[PDB]
RNA sequence: GAAACCAAAGUCUUUGGGUUCCGGGGGGAGUAUGGUUGCAAAGCUGAAACUUAAAGGAAUUGACGGAAGGGCACCACCAGG
RNA sequence: UUAAAUCCUUUAACGAGGAUCCAUUGGAGGGCAAGUCUGGUGCCAGCAGCCGCGGUAAUUCCAGCUCCAAUAGCGUAUAUU
């Protein structure tokens, strides 16, 4: 759910294994999947891909390069 | 029903990366790799082997 | 004349069970 | 939208909502109806001196508490009209760091300005990331004793040597009074970071502490807890949990004055009977002639390293090979593997929840559906509101049954703090808890090891089972915990209603905890199957087309009779099963779906579900002040 | 000219005789809503959110035909043993 | 140098053998430069802007080695040409 305007989103998490790093209610940043608006691949009806959760991003959590706070 | 999270990274057999001498940098990583392609040329009769042929 | 499958007809569903907390 | 003039009208309505919810959630830290902000001060390097950092902190006002070992102050201003209350960790001692870390409302990190932190201050790092982060504040000590030539790079070097940890966070420097009031002004006016686990329950840091014993043989007697309140509103009838020494009863609550207010006897509730909380953890209620054979009748120091070396070997043959077991010779299949049972696909081949249950689950407490309680007891505390004592009231607290062992620690200098439970949070059941490994310690940690728990405010031994992270309703054991991936951990434990942080630690040597894991806690359940899997692997050793006979994978007739019914797999693919056994000895009849190679493997897996051991403990030991080795 | 085809569908990258309406990947949809006209049926004007990697056009071969005609065989039949 | 400094510039002393004074970021089926290499997985986990890959010999996933591109920079999201 979107901080700024409160509207839901179905947001892709990339990577295996990345999803066990998402946990409830934290804050998650999002940028588009590449397509501008429209559904990128197998996903149907995701625009979006999650590109930092807890202000660390989810590239250095999967390569291990830092740690997430809660 | 399934849906594992990283089945496959965290199954694979962990192997060590290997302790290789450092590469040249700069200036001197473009001469090495124009002597390679253009100094040293090998003749071959109809050139289907390119840079990484493995077997 | 038993085997690794037809054994299981021998367990009982009904015995240790934990308490249970309604809703 | 349309119409602009309205269009901006809804932007200046939804400005004036946010912001009297803002005014809302920064009235309630540090001011005159609020209770006092507590900061909790960690020096994370072992060359930085605490006391005379915090002689310039200490300038308002300051009313010095005092203990046996731990030296903490409370400051009091209108000069920024806010109160706080400063507490002394050393990074190292786990207890201490972790228990008034979880009250604290702010962290101050205090840095070497030369390197960034200590060894041990990562370690305390890692457990204070992981057991939950407050609002945190870096600040460092040492840049002005310096050239300035020195004092850029040194700034421009801590500025790097930090962002593997804080990424983009200003570090602040502390030399002089005025920026011990820059300091002060900043912590006071932040947002705030809310941990979840200290809002829906109701906590308690201790201010001060008495003891009066009904009989000091018995050990035992009434005790004083007096502090602010600070979660939610504090009902009587709701037990008590002392953070180390575990959960009971309190039997009155009163308000003296508050001693130290911003701006310058009573018994409140005593607790009923029937309305009061029992203290139940468990459940209460438990023709032949004389020589023929029958063939014929038809017709008629160092060895707690050599475990080391042998769980090392253990660990790299259960990755290799994950699950295979060499079958014995010597006992017979059917009885060595004679609870087991195989299954036609993991995923969808039936197992009951309740088919075979041990003793132990007779003890213990199952929920109906446990997310229409957690939603009802969640909207419970938020939205109706109790005659207790609200949040802020400085209040002393009469708990009834508790041992002396408290009040001298108290005295030794370990902050004691108290948390008022939720209803159905003494009572025993099987936590489910999805854990990940430290990349700090490499030590192999095997499935029904005792490691010690800390799972949100608690603190136990306790021996998990790990389990696959899946979605299915079977999970299958894990008989090591895998470096990289996430697993379930899996053990009979008071019930804690999520969100709460998990962290697994391990007893070293000489009283050393290492921290072996971290995560969270996921729902609670006995209903969790977890399945230990053995695989079993022969030989096939007479390939024809489509058929083989295949030894070495049992050993008897019957053996093969016993497993008859259970499907074969095969390394390379193939998928088949037993026909016949042909000799007296495990050889075996076994049709496939396709030609086997000659370098091929037959295996079969079998599946028994495993439980927890009950070996829970709520009494851990107290680390020594941690290093590395 | 994509070609089928076309003395116009030509005089077009050697691109300008004058002028009118009008299309811009497939759907949602000529749908909703508003306006207007009509006794009504409806007519005219006419979206978007969303969805999708092709829908479509001209030719070209001929698997298989439950499509048709023929020829052959006591491992097909007929008359029999 | 400058208001006083810092930095640059000018200068003494010390400062370099590869286990250092150690270059990254993206890729290696096609578009599009660069492997039908070895282990794992087995329509799962995943990849893949697009075409597509993965259901037991995966040139595409996860890795090891190797190669390719730009390079003190290189990826991604979005607006725009």
């Amino acid at each position: 759910q979107l901080i700024k305007n409160g509207k839901k989103i179905t947001a892709f998490v990339p990577n295996d294994g990345c999803l066990n790093f998402i946990e409830e209610n934290d804050e998650v940043l999002v940028a588009g999947f590449g397509r501008k608006g429209h559904a990128v691949g197998d996903i149907p009806g995701v625009r979006f891909k999650v590109v930092k959760v807890a202000n660390v991003s989810l590239l250095a959590l999967y390569k291990g390069k830092k740690e997430r706070p809660r | 029903s399934l849906a594992r999270a990283g089945k496959v990274r965290g199954q694979t057999p962990k192997v060590a990366k290997q302790e290789k001498k450092k590469k040249k940098t700069g200036r001197a990583k473009r001469r090495m790799q124009y002597n390679r392609r253009f100094v040293n040329v090998v003749p071959t009769f109809g050139k289907k082997k390119g840079p990484n042929a493995n077997s | 004349k038993w085997d690794c499958e037809s054994i299981c007809s021998t367990y009982s569903n009904l015995y240790n069970h934990p308490q249970l907390i309604k809703y | 939208e349309l119409s602009r003039v309205d269009q901006r009208h809804r932007a200046s309505q939804l400005r004036k909502q946010k912001k009297e919810a803002v005014l809302a959630e920064k009235r309630q830290l540090g001011g005159k109806d609020g209770p006092p902000h507590q900061v909790l001060v960690v020096p994370l390097h072992s060359r930085i001196s605490l006391p005379e950092a915090m002689q310039l902190l200490q300038d308002g006002t300051v009313h010095l508490n005092e203990l046996g070992n731990t030296q903490n102050f409370m400051l009091l201003c209108p000069r920024l009209k806010h109160r706080w209350f400063f507490t002394s960790a050393r990074p190292g001692d786990l207890h201490v760091v972790l228990d008034m870390a979880k009250v604290a409302d702010t962290i101050l990190f205090l840095l070497d300005p030369l390197e960034g932190w200590d060894s041990t201050g990562d370690y305390c790092l890692s457990c204070l990331f992981a057991q939950g982060l407050p609002t945190y504040t870096l600040a460092v000590q040492g840049i002005s004793g310096l050239p300035l030539k020195k004092q850029i790079d040194t700034r421009k070097k801590l500025s790097k040597a930090v962002e593997k940890r804080f990424p983009h966070d200003k570090l602040l420097l502390l030399d002089t009074q005025q920026e011990a009031g820059m300091l002060l002004r900043q912590l006071a006016n932040q947002k705030q970071q809310h941990l979840a686990f200290r809002d829906r329950r109701a906590y308690l840091f201790a201010h001060a502490v008495d003891f009066v014993p009904s009989e000091e043989n018995n050990l035992v007697g009434t005790l004083k807890i007096s502090g602010y309140v600070r979660g939610q509103t504090l009902n009587v009838n709701r037990l008590l949990h002392i953070v180390g020494y575990g959960d009971f009863q309190m039997k009155q609550i009163d308000a003296p004055g508050d001693p130290f207010p911003l701006n310058p006897k009573v018994l409140m509730k005593a607790d009923p009977g029937r309305q009061e909380s029992l203290q139940a953890e468990v459940i209460p209620d438990p023709k032949v002639p004389k020589g023929t054979s029958s063939y014929q009748a038809e017709w008629i120091d160092e060895e707690a390293e050599a475990k080391m070396l042998e769980k090392y070997k253990q660990e790299r043959l259960e990755e290799m090979f994950p699950d295979e077991v060499d079958t014995p010779r010597d006992v017979a299949a059917r009885i060595r593997f004679q609870k087991y049972r195989g299954l036609k696909s993991f995923r969808t081949s039936p197992w009951d929840p309740k088919e075979n249950l041990p003793q132990d689950y007779a003890r213990i407490f199952q929920f109906q559906n446990f997310t229409n309680t957690r939603k009802s007891i969640f909207k419970e505390v938020e939205e109706k509101e109790v005659e207790g004592a609200e949040v802020g009231w400085y209040v002393t607290l009469h708990v009834s049954e508790v041992p002396v062992s408290v009040v001298e620690c108290f005295r030794q200098g370990t902050p004691l703090i108290a948390f008022s439970l939720l209803p159905h949070e003494q009572k025993m059941s099987v936590l489910n808890m999805v854990v990940r490994r430290d990349p700090g310690n490499t030590e192999p940690v095997k499935a029904k090891e005792e490691l010690i728990f800390h799972c949100g405010f608690r603190r136990f031994r306790a021996s998990p089972l790990f389990s696959q992270h899946t979605a299915a309703d079977k999970h299958k054991l894990q008989r090591f915990l895998t470096a990289d991936m996430a697993l379930v951990a899996t053990v009979y434990a008071p019930i804690t209603f999520p969100p709460a942080s998990v962290l697994l630690f391990k007893q070293k040597s000489n009283g050393m905890h290492s921290l072996i894991a971290t995560g969270h806690l996921m729902s609670v359940d006995p209903d969790r199957m977890v399945i230990k899997r053995v695989v079993l692997s022969g030989h096939p050793f007479k390939i024809f087309t489509k058929m083989a006979v295949v030894r070495y994978m049992f050993f008897n007739r019957e053996d093969v009779l016993w497993f008859k019914p259970v499907e074969l797999r095969t390394k390379w693919g193939r998928r088949g099963h037993i026909k016949e056994p042909l000799g007296t000895h495990g050889h075996m009849k076994c049709s496939f779906d396709g030609k086997l190679k000659s370098q091929d493997t037959v295996l079969m897996n079998l599946y028994k579900r495993v439980f927890p051991k009950w070996t829970y403990d709520p009494y851990v030991p107290e680390p020594v002040p941690w290093l590395k080795s």
